[PDB]
């Protein structure tokens, strides 16, 4: 029975959706007070803060997924402990 | 005078078109056709 | 000897 | 049975170690080895 | 009888994006069959016939 | 001979393009696979 | 003045919706059986 | 063989605690020989 | 009966995502002149946020969390590369034991 | 669009018919 003793099957049958990524287009008025303006100083010089918070949420997802990739690979080394005993137990069960 | 409104047209403005209302419902379950080593 | 290989099961996660 | 008793004694000692070292990796991680391989 | 089941091939070239030419107008609400649990009890009916 | 398993070939696409409806797609079919185990347990019975 | 130009996009076309009737029921069931 | 059956089983009695030991190898309690 | 890995090996399909960013359309028909019907009464003064540099340091805060967890994912890739070395040696060791 | 991929299988070979 030289074939069934290596159970050759694709467990790769999962399909994760990337749906739900709805980028909200900001649509500020982009015109100063009334016609060409009667004020200028008070227009909130800031928004490179909101784009530096867009790079905070880049570096937060580089963090968060890798706070979840130490994770999956701590789980993997605990599965690979099962592979190390399955291999040492396979040398044992050949011996 | 008549306002030349190049609108978000009243058939997709409130209706999320191409689009999540066109609903890419593609949960990617792989159709694992399990191959067994057995003739009946 | 096979009993030693069976008892090596035993130890902790490496690095 | 006594090679498997050395394996069993290692399983208890590895528990007493694991619940402290991998059991301070606990605040990242956690514990238990058991007992037996007697045949 | 060396059975090898068929591999899971389906339209992985779909959803390059979901279309917005008609977007996902997505009718939610829920509490839906659940007829699968009644059919697990028609399985368990013909399991009562197989136990007896 | 005579064991001809019929491959179901539902459209597996929701209404039109990526859909204009979602609720009405008949959440059910684990009933049809629980009826496939009803016909397993029926043949464990019947024989 | 304001101008309602392409900013909010117009669906003049692009839906469509060709998936409304493009998923054949004549997609062959390839009946797999263990030979007796 | 029966030693490897119980040592696989009791490496599974390690592995509930090693699943606990990094949130990680699930395969627990089960290959029991007697 | 011989073994074959042909049912263990699926097709790893590469999806390509052809992003083309949106062109810069804005009101280029503004400012034919600036209006004088109300003119530019122009409130100057300056020394203003600069909250963008504090937000580059909230970027660099969550970059400290990503540096410290790329350092930890590097130990966890040491474990997954030590798995790959444990298998490299042990698939040779099973083959040496099943041969010697 | 639809795609008529391997779903309904093609007889490119496998018949044959060596029992003829």
């Amino acid at each position: 029975l030289g074939s069934a003793l290596r159970p050759s099957t694709s467990r790769s049958l999962y399909a994760s959706s990337p749906g739900g990524v709805y980028a909200t287009r900001s649509s500020a008025v982009r015109l100063r007070s009334s016609v060409p303006g009667v004020r200028l100083l008070q227009d909130s010089v800031d928004f490179s803060l909101a784009d530096a918070i867009n790079t905070e949420f880049k570096n937060t997802r580089t963090n968060e997924k890798v706070e979840l990739q130490e994770l999956n690979d701590r789980f993997a080394n605990y599965i690979d402990k099962v592979r190390f005993l399955e291999q040492q137990n396979k040398i044992l069960l050949a011996e | 005078m008549s306002t030349r409104s190049v609108s978000s047209s009243s058939y997709r403005r409130m209706f999320g078109g191409p689009g999540t209302a066109s609903r890419p419902s593609s949960s990617r379950s792989y159709v694992t056709t399990s191959t067994r080593t057995y003739s009946l | 000897l096979q009993a030693q290989i069976q008892e090596q099961h035993v130890q902790i996660d490496v690095d | 049975q006594d090679l498997l008793n050395v394996k069993m004694a290692l399983d208890i000692e590895i528990a007493t170690y694991r619940k402290l070292l991998e059991g301070e990796e606990s605040r990242i991680s956690l514990p238990l080895p058991n007992f037996s391989s007697l045949n």
